[PDB]
């Protein structure tokens, strides 16, 4: 009938989901026991390019590098350098592939035709103690037992530590203060995406 | 593990020894540089 | 082959100088949640006393 | 937030990057100071280019396209030199944003947190881009207020 | 007729009881005149304007 | 630019993270295309009137609803199916969808309480928050997937960490009423709330927080009062002033 | 004050200790190591600030690496060059780009910069140091004509 | 902490039904929507108030 049909489509469809739900475990085990999470997740390119990556964007327009350019690629000889310079990331790229290993031959050429050159021009008894307790000073201890310490010399070892710059070094002293969450201030914060794809 | 340190002692000691009794000129214009000159005794 | 190969040691009397805790107890814990909370604790009294002995230098 | 504003002044045009600024809370009494003090403005805005005016001409001729709100060929040549090509740039006139995105591929934003960060930059130009250039900022403005008049006008010296 | 803000607070103080005279103060025909005022006393910011 | 004439009247509406595609919620589950005005994927378990339907920020083919039968029904666009239901003791108003976990969820029930679940386990819920008077109507999370803020009948609006059963912190105003819906901002600094009294407010995320650009020496103080703050939590007296809120 | 101080002089203090293992430097000289480099610490982090003091700086660490580089070869010992040379290169780094950003209209001092990267810096950083050059003195077309000969 | 806890902003006004319906723009901070119980949908500007 048609019901228990659609209660069967209902059970394949909650075992593939949840296979697929099962590969962000570890991800969310990882996260929740991080010492600092960092936000937004996604990482940012550094400040300063290299110059090699800035010369890919430039273009022609005057006529000298238009004829500099027309007369460079009738030829074989490339514009930029494969190496140095990267790009985005059939048989016409493993060609270049073959580029690149002669290109990074070359530079080994040169590399160890230098050194060459390089070696060649180198060549109790009395005491009564007050059994009274100081009530005023009991009020400031700590009363309860607080989760998950099960016996109260286990919660007595956390405590014992100071934190304070006048008892800690200063590199010291910033590892026992990192914030647990750092955001900075005007970026946007998206959810995660696929472990950064 | 304690023949270990007390082997490396030595070798601070015998390295040490070398580099005092022989010096270049040119290691003592680069010392005082670094180290200034000053005499405690 | 390099002839010492650890990085350089701190002299144990002068770590123990900068220690708050109470090594002598034998406390009991069989709860997985009270250990990674006790060898934390460990950890950060550990790093804080070892950067102060190498500060010995300054004085 | 991370995104870049272009600046123009009678010395020259600037480009500068912001890293990061509390944008909701930005017209606040405390949070002001952010762009006032030159010390927080310094740590969240960078000058990472800048190409001055050779000469008089050059100034006033820039002047004159970017009243009408045209593209001139030396503001395009800093655009295109050091703009890496999902880019953001803050011009202050609505005109020259859209003449820029149809020229280049940038995305051009004239208003929101932009408007209060190229007062900053008009307010503390001055000591970034002080012993750049030759002739002073002061007297660059002061020089370039009389050509500019006498073409509107079409004066005559005689 | 005028409203001010120091006026209107006075009507959102009161609560749900008045919500009918909210309702009536919001109305298109009227002008809504600002004041920055640091308080909510409204007999004194009339005066001044006066 | 376009619009769609209708035969129900239809309660919420969603759109698609990263696909072009609405779906909005009626007397039964419809998924629809901004070139396509008719529904390409019509859903439905049962007879009811469907209050809410979200999107999952994370696995963006599932979906998450609440109906009238006090009953939360976890859907898929891909296989274009139900997944399971759920029915608790009241109507939930509103679902959320943690933005950090993708199988986690927050219902806002009608029983003065919050209830968080792991959608691969609904049998029981995580976490339950209680510490509401009224009816809460809507829940959002903050953007770093650690707190999240709810609004209830009553007028007040409170912000919990997931892995507590207690409100951090509870905001209200006497010119503030029955808030009903509230908005987390995408920078995990504000907090909006639209009320019925025609009032837009906004609230601060930490409300002892400096806003502006800090040097480095106000920094480094402010993190050392938060680790103080965390080490002697325990304490009798420093739990006195931290709890104490006016209400 | 001295706090940022402090901060950078223990973590100056490791390549000096591994210097002590190696047995290249003595006890009295590490001493007097951490002195002057205290001293010339003083110097850089006051409110008012000089071009001379960062210049002494650097002119400072480059004697000190020199003193260690004569010092290896006579020793023999060759391991452990990550800990202290490149420690030393990526502060002197930090220093220069610090007073760079102070002093854009120097270009005398970015040619320091410069000859320091080439002396001992990896070719990434040159590269980022030209380019950082030609983006605000665009208007000398030798500082072109250096980029290209490079 | 007590003394500085400030929590309060600001009050957007405009409406003249309750609010019912809110929606944060993804791509700008300051630009958010809302929907008021007689129809109208009102485009607020956060930073200018
Ligand atoms: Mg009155
Ligand atoms: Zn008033």
């Amino acid at each position: 009938n048609k019901e228990e049909i659609e209660r069967i489509h209902r059970e394949v469809a909650f075992n593939k989901t949840a296979q697929v739900l099962s590969k962000w475990d570890p991800v969310v085990l990882k996260n929740r026991q991080a010492e600092q999470l960092v936000f937004p997740l996604e990482k940012e390119e550094p400040a300063i390019a290299p110059i090699e990556h800035v010369l890919s964007g430039w273009k022609a327009r005057t006529p000298l590098e238009q004829e500099i350019f027309n007369l460079l690629h009738k030829n074989k000889q490339p514009v930029t350098d494969p190496l140095l310079t990267p790009v985005e990331k059939l048989e016409e790229a493993k060609m270049r592939r073959a580029e690149l290993q002669r290109a990074r031959a070359l530079q080994s050429y040169y590399e160890a035709k230098a050194r060459r050159e390089k070696k060649i021009k180198s060549k109790l008894p009395n005491v009564i103690i007050n059994e009274k307790r100081n009530i005023h000073a009991a009020a400031h201890q700590v009363r309860v037992l607080p989760y998950p310490f099960t016996h109260h010399w286990q919660f007595e070892r956390t405590i014992q530590t100071p934190i304070g710059s006048t008892w800690n070094t200063q590199r010291a002293f910033q590892k026992l203060t990192t914030p647990k969450v750092v955001t900075k201030p005007g970026h946007i914060i998206n959810p995660i995406k696929a472990e950064d794809v | 593990a304690v023949a270990a340190a007390e082997e490396e002692r030595r070798l601070r000691q015998r390295n040490r020894l070398r580099l005092e009794e022989d010096k270049p000129a040119v290691e003592r214009c680069l010392e005082e540089l670094v180290f200034g000159d000053v005499e405690n005794d | 082959q390099d002839p010492f190969p650890g990085p350089a040691p701190v002299p144990v009397e002068v770590v123990q100088k900068f220690c708050r805790i109470d090594k002598s107890r034998k406390l009991p814990h069989s709860k997985a949640k009270t250990r990674s909370r006790l060898e934390v604790a460990e950890a950060e009294e550990e790093e804080t006393s070892i950067k102060a002995a190498r500060s010995e230098l300054l004085l | 937030v991370l995104l870049h504003v272009l600046f123009e002044h009678a010395v020259g045009y600037a480009l500068l990057a912001l890293k990061e600024v509390e944008e909701i809370s930005l017209l606040q009494p405390q949070v002001e100071e952010s762009v006032l003090n030159l010390g927080k403005f310094h740590s969240i805005v960078r000058l990472v280019a800048f190409c001055p005016f050779a000469s008089s001409q050059v100034a006033l001729e820039n002047a004159n396209a970017v009243s009408e709100g045209v593209v001139h060929e030396d503001l395009r040549l800093l655009l295109e030199t050091h703009l890496p090509s999902k880019v953001l740039l803050g011009v202050g006139d609505p005109k020259i944003g859209a003449a820029i995105q149809e020229e280049l591929g940038y995305n051009c934003q004239t208003g929101g947190v932009i408007a209060e960060i190229l007062r900053g930059v008009r307010l503390h130009f001055h000591n970034l881009v002080k012993g750049l250039t030759d002739l002073s900022a002061c007297k660059a403005q002061l020089g370039l207020g009389h050509s500019y008049s006498r073409a509107k006008v079409k004066f005559n010296v005689n | 007729p005028c409203i001010t803000d120091c006026v209107m607070a006075e009507i959102e103080k009161l609560g749900q009881k008045y919500r009918v005279a909210l309702r009536i103060a919001k109305d298109p025909r009227f002008e809504r005149l600002p004041c920055t005022h640091k308080g909510t006393y409204a007999d004194d910011c009339l005066v001044q304007r006066v | 630019l376009h619009t769609i004439l209708g035969k129900t009247v239809y309660t919420g509406i969603d759109h698609h993270w990263k696909e072009a595609v609405f779906a909005t919620c009626g007397q039964q589950v419809d998924i629809w295309d901004e070139q396509r005005t008719n529904p390409i994927c019509s859903m439905t378990w049962g007879f009811d009137s469907i209050s809410s339907v979200k999107f999952n920020p994370i696995e963006t083919f599932l979906l998450g609803s609440c109906a009238s039968d006090r009953n939360i029904v976890l859907y898929d666009m891909r296989q274009a199916t139900p997944l399971k239901k759920v029915i608790l003791d009241m109507r939930t108003n509103t679902i959320c969808w943690n933005p950090m976990e993708a199988f986690i969820f927050t219902a806002a029930n009608e029983d003065y309480n919050l209830y968080t679940f792991d959608m691969r386990a609904l049998d029981t819920p995580v976490m339950v928050h209680m510490d509401h008077v009224s009816a809460v109507l809507d829940v959002d999370y903050s953007p770093t997937g650690k707190e999240f803020v709810s609004a209830s009948f009553d007028k007040s609006i409170r912000i919990f960490p997931v892995d507590k059963s207690r409100s951090r912190e509870v905001y209200h105003t006497k010119r503030m009423q029955h808030v009903i819906c509230v908005k987390w901002t995408s920078d995990s600094k504000y907090i909006m709330c639209g009320s019925d009294e025609m009032n837009i407010r906004l609230w601060k995320a930490n409300a002892s927080e400096k806003l502006g650009v800090l040097t480095s020496r106000e920094k480094a103080a402010k993190d050392y009062n938060q680790k103080l703050k965390e080490k002697f939590q325990h304490y009798p007296h420093i739990k006195r002033i931290a709890r104490h809120r006016h209400l | 004050m001295a706090e940022i101080i402090q901060e950078r002089i223990e973590d100056r203090l490791p390549e000096l200790e591994q210097l002590e293992r190696i047995g290249l430097f003595s006890h009295a000289e590490i001493k007097a190591i951490i002195k002057k480099a205290s001293d010339l610490e003083y110097k850089i982090q006051r409110r008012t600030l000089f071009k001379e003091d960062f210049i002494n700086y650097v002119q400072y660490e480059i004697n000190l690496l020199e003193l260690i580089q004569r010092r290896r070869t006579r020793i023999g010992y060759s391991f452990k060059k990550d800990e202290i040379e490149n420690s030393i290169v990526h502060r002197v780094q930090g220093v220069f780009q610090r007073a760079s950003a102070k002093w854009k209209d120097d270009v005398q001092l970015w040619l320091s910069y410069v000859a320091f990267c080439k002396k001992w810096a990896t070719k990434t950083r040159l590269s980022k140091v030209f380019s950082a050059m030609l983006a605000i003195h665009s208007n000398k077309p030798a500082l072109w004509i250096m980029a290209a000969k490079w | 902490e007590r003394v500085f806890a400030k929590p309060f902003l600001a009050s957007l006004d405009g409406h003249r039904d309750g609010v019912n319906c809110l929606a944060k723009h993804p791509e700008k901070l300051a630009t958010v929507l809302s929907g008021a119980c007689d129809g109208e949908v009102r485009i607020w500007n956060l930073t200018q108030r």
